[PDB]
RNA sequence: UUCGCCAGAGUACUACUCGCAACUGCCUAAAACUCAAAGGACUUGGCGGUGCUUCACAUCCACCUAGAGGAGCCUGUUCUAUAAUCGAUAAACCCCGAUAGACCUUACCAACCCUUGCCAAUUCAGCCUAUAUACCGCCAUCUUCAGCAAACCCUAAAAAGGAACAAUAGUAAGCACAAUCAUAGCACAUAAAAACGUUAGGUCAAGGUGUAGCUUAUGGGUUGGAAAGAAAUGGGCUACA
RNA sequence: AUGACCCACCAAUCACA
């Protein structure tokens, strides 16, 4: 809030900017855009033209930093990147054909598979009726799912690792576990599904 | 320790304790009083007590065409001075201790009955030294306030009149007394009526009104009988000019419904003329004092009737049980005949 | 007042013609702008307030306008809207308003000729044209308003528009216009440079969070960058800042083409690289088409980033974090 | 409630000087320093001496110009001598008045060793910016 | 209204009737009293808060050289004038109603403040009005166009003819020396 | 026109009587004694585990991040302890008066000393003695709350209330808010500002003082002592990797 | 659930001979 509300936040696209003439309602839209004499705020630090970032990345890279460090958070996951990445390479020349044809060797496409399936479906709100708290299931945001999920990951693999164990290589590792569904964390969504069956009743109790 | 001094103003202020939270709430008594005096009041520049003279301040500069050298009081002098100057304090003192009367009105803590002389010019320069006015209640009042608690307003009511049949009450309210008396008087000024009085001293006929819970009864007097009434009543007759009057109020003696009832009542006065022209007829009065003698005291100004009034054998009328206890002799009461002061 | 006017009008003259004396100018050639340049020099007031310092001005602006009487010497008040006790206000409506009658009996007797001849001049939005503020009015009137009246009266001037214009009502409710001043958000080009020889060379400076940076950018060269006379790889070690300083160049796709050298200070490497960003970013904008200025405006590439570091306060632990409160 | 050097809201009749209408934080801004000399400055010495100074001067003409005084002292320093100048209520006889200024002038210097200047300005009653 | 009743002829099929008779009675002394305060120069002021005849009132009353008060009255206007119009001033010598309701359907406020003002007051009222606290009323109907029309023209030329007359008898009074 | 009722409040739909298919009953219905009121309606507040709307933006719930509460230390309270200061002590005390105690500071304790005893003069100096519930000075708090208040005007009477914008009685100067100023350009943010009052809130130990107290002492000096941890606790620091 | 008692508005100036 050293921007007014007057201040749009800026679209970084490069795309978006390179390909106008073929839209009719969007040229409207950024005519409007810029000719609104419209204030910008100036593109923060962390996001970057480039083709090689994802955001998901990035706010994982974010959640997984403590104090001030972005360049210990960006080098552990960096580094949690390059171990999957060689994991499968272990797991693809030791392999056969059929295998190879299988097996995901794209770290960014494991991350985020595995992500994807370690989020929960519904959820759970304490609800204070009658002088007592019920847990409730309640249908969660999109974005509180996804929070969720990467919190889970990164509480697990900070918390149940042995402290000679590093975090590249336990993140590597229940990022793998939870691409095959078989991690503790997707464990822990399971559990979040069965309180959630053994209260449906109390669904009712939900006013919104 | 010349530094740690300071100004009489900040010592004052400080001594009197007039700014702390006991005068808020009233929390101290109003018996327990204390003053401030100007402490340069009698004193001269260049005065001091060592004596000397300079040539510019306690001397004039020159003398005799010359130029005054700087010099010293004798020791004498000096004693006669500071005579001068206790006896000056003393003085003052025999001043302060000295409290203006104050004219009584009713009672002497009563504001009731008391004077606060004529109401104020008008803008348009418009002047009423004619008028006097009365204060007839003044009242303490108190509301809740949030903040504050109880909050004290004084309101205050009052009459006008200048003798001559113009008289009128109003009633102000302020946080200050002297503020509520100087509203009040000023907004009399502003409801006037005009009574009208019978030969200049009596009103014109018998009166009796309920106005909401008070009763007033008023009976017409002959020429010496001076004002017997309830003080209020007392006072705002000698404001309107009413010289002779009898009047009986029960009920509720509230002083606002008791003005109100009374002005209301005066005011519903039907004059002889007025009698003589709804009538048509010649209104012809008897004086005891003057035998059968017929004074015409009205006469009907356009055509009187030629018919004469429908005798009544027995008249229908509302009779109160207070007159005709009277008239026959069945008042005992040991507080009526009393000898009062005059009017 | 009157007199006092007059008077000060007098003394504002004498006074005039006494300073343009002692600061050894003509008396006829001396204006406000110099007055002022006077008693600056004269009465130098450091304060802050610009309202709070010595002022030798012409008394009609110095001075609130006056109601002028309202009647004459045998109280009959000269305005037949006296009693009103808005006699300003309420005139303009009722004017107002017989200008609106007037437009519909003329339009009227023209539809009954068969003639629509007017236009609508309603739209003057090109010259950004906009109504007059409360205060506006409240100064043409020399008359309080209140917030329901300017709105009543702006309601009406509507109407009036929204008819057919007469010439006199064109006039009449142009008055109430006011223009607003240029909107446009296009940036300043800076005017591309040719030095010793050298073809083609342009300047920018970003200033981000105590770090300030001066970036040249020649146009001729290959891609490399020069900050503080060493590689950018090596005054840039993280990758972040690297990714930062390549934002703009890969955003233009100019990122083998031009060839830049940097002078940074103060602040954290972060910082810098932000500076840099920013200057860069703003030297290139001589080099590109005029759209894609526009574009990287759009992108947030060449506004200052204001976030800056706040005071810490009194009695709190960080410009934010409070003490623990204890309640009981 | 901040309290310092304020005058607070009276019934509304109370006089108050252009001075007493600002509180302190609108020193710098809307009213200026009484006070003028070097000794605040960021590399100079001696702010102590010339704060006493002051304090003394304040208290002393107070009191050798009883009743008299308008407004509070202005204490111009310039290169070794002050010119104290006030803002005096017309009470005594000029004669009074020039009495006073000869023998302050003359104390004061002698007192604090350096020559000083005396200004007076009269004023009919004292100036009222507020209220009233 | 209650206090209207005798100023009705009747009532026909429910709507009341004024009695026309009496309107012309009364309206000759209303008519009268105007232009003699118009003649002795005095302010004469008409009030009406009626949004249909808000313009041809204010009209009227500017070609008269009168005053005109159409617009929301100001709680204090009367009762305290030198607040809200001045230092010292002059008040009205007679207020003219055309309607002497307020669109809120209660008596209009003028009418109170001008009898506690002691200001004498014609105005038209209309069946549903109460007549007391007026001067010289004149019953008829204050709602219909032609109606207004009327009585506006009326009282304006009563006005216009009456500050002729003042001006040729006082020519005629400068002749006479 | 009648009839039945009512003469302060309690005591009392009670005690005694008469009558009654009532036998813990109905009916009829006192007094001693106690009080200076008891009652009725209203008004403005405040409050309500009352209802209906609208909100909370670090803020209640939902939610996010880092901590405290457990350990060691550091530092402050409370206790207990000492011959051995004082003050703060819900919010609005608790690294607080102190941006600062080895002597000094210093006010405390114990021994000792000195009595026109800091000053131009003074049957006078001096007092960290009592009262912050006598106060000025500075503040805290409701509070980034929007109101306070003079002068008027209105009300079938007024304790008090005073808006309706297609407007129904309100005008109002002033102070607050607002605006401006500051943070070296705007803007935003932050700072500053924030009336009247509320809490007899805090401070006679910043200084100054009202009232009341001491005067070979409750005053002025010198020398040396002020310990300590059963226990409880606040806030921090460093950690537990 | 709870939270001794007690708390409030009944006095008038300054200045001059
Ligand atoms: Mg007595
Ligand atoms: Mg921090
Ligand atoms: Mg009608
Ligand atoms: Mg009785
Ligand atoms: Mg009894
Ligand atoms: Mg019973
Ligand atoms: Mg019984
Ligand atoms: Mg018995
Ligand atoms: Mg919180
Ligand atoms: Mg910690
Ligand atoms: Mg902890
Ligand atoms: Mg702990
Ligand atoms: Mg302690
Ligand atoms: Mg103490
Ligand atoms: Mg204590
Ligand atoms: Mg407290
Ligand atoms: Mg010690
Ligand atoms: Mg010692
Ligand atoms: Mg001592
Ligand atoms: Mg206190
Ligand atoms: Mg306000
Ligand atoms: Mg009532
Ligand atoms: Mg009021
Ligand atoms: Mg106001
Ligand atoms: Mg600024
Ligand atoms: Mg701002
Ligand atoms: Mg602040
Ligand atoms: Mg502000
Ligand atoms: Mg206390
Ligand atoms: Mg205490
Ligand atoms: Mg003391
Ligand atoms: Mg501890
Ligand atoms: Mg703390
Ligand atoms: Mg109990
Ligand atoms: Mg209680």
């Amino acid at each position: 809030s050293r921007y007014g509300p007057e201040y749009k936040d800026p679209q970084i696209d490069k795309e978006y900017y390179r390909k106008p003439l073929a839209e009719q309602t969007e040229e409207e839209k950024y005519e409007r855009d810029f000719k609104k004499t419209q204030l910008i705020k100036a593109a923060p630090a962390t996001k970057t033209s480039s083709v090689f970032e994802d955001p998901v990345i990035s706010k994982f890279t974010n959640m997984m930093m403590k104090g001030g460090n972005k360049v210990l958070a960006r080098s552990l996951m960096t580094q949690t990147l390059e171990a999957v990445k060689r994991k499968q390479f272990a797991k693809y020349h030791a392999a056969s054909a059929e295998e190879q044809a299988t097996i995901e060797r794209n770290p960014y496409t494991i991350f985020h598979q595995a992500l994807k399936n370690c989020e929960p479906v519904i959820g759970l709100v304490p609800i204070l009726k009658g002088g007592h708290f019920y847990q409730v299931p309640v249908p969660l945001a999109d974005r509180r799912r996804r929070f969720l999920a990467m919190k889970w990951m990164i509480a697990e693999c900070r918390e149940k690792k042995h402290r000679r164990v590093l975090m590249p290589e336990k993140l590597s590792q229940e990022l793998l576990e939870a691409f095959h569904n078989q991690g503790p964390v997707i464990k822990r969504k399971h559990d979040m599904h069965k309180m959630a069956e053994a209260n449906r009743a109390l669904a009712h109790y939900r006013w919104w | 320790s010349f530094f740690t001094k300071l100004t009489a103003d900040e010592l004052w202020k400080g001594a009197l304790a007039e700014s702390g939270a006991g005068a808020r709430k009233g929390r101290g008594k109003r018996t327990k009083k204390k003053r401030r005096k100007d402490l340069n009041r009698g004193q001269i520049i260049g005065e001091g007590r060592h004596g000397f003279l300079w040539p510019g301040l306690n001397i004039p500069l020159m003398r005799n065409g010359a130029v005054q050298t700087i010099a010293q009081r004798s020791k004498e002098d000096q004693e006669k001075v500071e005579a001068d100057m206790v006896q000056q304090r003393e003085e003052w003192d025999r001043r302060r201790k000295m409290k203006v009367k104050r004219e009584r009105g009713w009672s002497g803590n009563t504001w009731g009955g008391v004077s606060l002389g004529p109401p104020d010019p008008g803008p348009n320069g418009e002047t009423y030294d004619d008028f006097d006015t009365r204060i007839l209640e003044v009242r303490n009042v108190f509301n809740m306030t949030a903040k504050e608690g109880r909050k004290r307003s004084v309101r205050v009511l009052v009459a006008v009149g200048n003798g001559k049949g113009a008289a009128g009450f109003a009633i102000g309210k302020a946080t200050e007394r002297a503020d509520a008396f100087r509203k009040a008087k000023n907004r009399a000024v502003h409801y006037l009526h005009y009574i009208e009085r019978y030969e200049d001293h009596t009103i014109y006929h018998d009166i009796s009104l309920k106005f909401k819970r008070t009763h007033i009864k008023m009976k017409k007097q002959p020429r010496g009988y001076g004002l017997h009434c309830h003080r209020a009543i007392m006072t705002i007759c000698r404001l309107i000019g009413i010289k002779d009057l009898y009047a009986k109020v029960s009920g509720s003696v509230n002083m606002l419904n008791l003005t109100r009832g009374l002005f209301l009542g005066l005011s519903r006065q039907e004059t002889h003329q007025q009698l003589a022209d709804k009538k048509s007829l010649h209104v012809v009065e008897f004086r005891e004092e003057c035998g059968p003698l017929p004074i015409v005291v009205a006469s009907p100004q356009g055509a009187l009737r030629k018919d004469p009034e429908p005798e009544d054998e027995v008249p229908d009328i509302t009779l109160d049980w207070e007159d005709v206890k009277a008239a026959q002799g069945m008042k005992r009461s040991v507080w009526s005949g009393l000898k009062r002061a005059a009017t | 007042t009157v007199d006092f006017i007059k008077k000060q009008i007098e003394e504002f003259n004498i006074g005039k013609r006494h300073l343009a004396n002692m600061m050894g100018e003509d008396p006829e050639t001396f204006t406000q702008e110099d007055i002022d340049r006077a008693i600056a020099y004269l009465f130098p007031s450091g304060l802050f307030e610009k309202r709070a310092r010595p002022i030798m001005k012409h008394p009609e602006e110095i001075f609130p306008k006056q109601r002028a009487i309202q009647w004459g010497e045998d109280g009959r008040p000269f305005h037949f809207l006296f009693y009103t006790g808005k006699q300003s206000y309420y005139s303009l409506m009722h004017d107002t308003y017989g200008k609106l009658l007037d437009v519909e009996k003329h339009h009227n007797q023209l539809r009954a000729k068969d003639l629509l001849a007017e236009k609508t001049k309603i739209l003057k939005d090109p010259i950004g044209s906009r109504w007059l503020i409360k205060e506006e009015l409240e100064e043409m009137l020399v008359e309080k308003l209140s917030d329901q009246d300017y709105a009543q009266f702006i309601r009406l001037l509507e109407r009036l528009s929204a008819l057919p214009c007469g010439a006199t009502e064109e006039d009449f409710v142009n008055r109430f216009r006011r223009s607003i001043p240029i909107q446009s958000k296009k940036q300043l080009i800076e005017p591309l440079q040719y030095d010793e020889q050298g073809m083609a060379f342009s300047r920018g400076e970003g200033k981000r969070k105590t770090a300030k940076a001066e970036v040249v950018v020649y146009g001729q060269g290959s891609g490399r960058i020069d900050v503080n006379g060493v590689d950018y790889l090596l005054y840039f070690p993280v990758t972040q800042d690297r990714e930062q300083l390549m934002f703009p160049l890969h955003f233009l796709d100019r990122l083998g083409k031009h060839d830049m050298t940097c002078a940074v200070s103060g602040g954290g490497r972060s910082a810098q690289a932000g500076a840099v960003r920013l200057a860069m970013a703003r030297a290139l904008c001589s080099f590109v088409t005029e759209d894609e200025v526009e574009w990287m405006r759009q992108a947030g590439l060449l506004t200052a980033d204001p976030r800056v570091r706040e005071r810490k306060k009194p009695g709190q632990e960080g410009a934010r974090r409070k003490f623990t409160w204890k309640k009981r | 409630k901040n309290r310092a050097a304020r005058v607070r809201v009276s019934k509304g009749d109370k006089p108050v000087t252009y001075e007493e209408a600002h509180a302190p934080h609108y020193i710098a801004h809307r009213k200026g320093w009484l006070s003028l000399h070097t000794g605040n400055l960021d590399g100079e010495d001696h702010a102590a001496e010339r704060t006493v100074e002051d304090v003394f001067l304040r208290k002393f003409m107070l009191g050798t110009f009883p009743g008299c005084l308008a407004d509070q002292l202005v204490l111009k320093r310039r290169a070794n001598q002050l010119e104290i100048c006030a803002l005096v209520l017309r009470q005594l006889p000029p004669h009074k008045f020039y009495f006073l200024v000869g023998y302050s002038e003359t104390l004061l210097s002698h007192f604090y060793k350096c020559p000083v200047h005396l200004h007076l300005q009269t004023v009919p009653s004292k100036v009222v910016y507020k209220y009233i | 209204h209650r206090f209207m009743e005798p100023y009705l002829f009747g009532s026909r099929l429910g709507q009341d009737i004024i009695d026309l008779e009496q309107t012309a009675a009364h309206l000759q002394l209303a008519l009268n009293f105007t232009a003699h305060v118009a003649y002795r120069e005095g302010i004469i002021l008409f009030v009406s808060r009626h949004r249909q005849f808000a313009h041809l009132i204010e009209t009227t009353a500017r070609d008269c050289g009168e005053y005109a008060h159409t617009r929301y009255f100001k709680g204090g206007l009367l009762t305290n004038a030198p607040l809200l119009l001045g230092p010292g001033v002059r008040l009205p010598d007679l207020i003219i109603f055309l309607h002497t309701l307020n669109n809120v359907f209660e008596p209009h406020v003028a009418v109170r403040d001008a009898a506690k003002m002691n200001i004498p007051t014609v105005g038209i009222v209309d069946t549903n009005c109460n007549p007391a606290l007026i001067t010289y009323p004149v019953p008829g109907n204050d709602d219909s166009p032609p109606a207004v029309r009327l009585f506006c023209r009326l009282f304006q030329v009563a006005i216009s003819r009456a500050k002729e007359k003042r001006r040729q008898v006082e020519a005629l009074y400068r002749l006479q020396g």
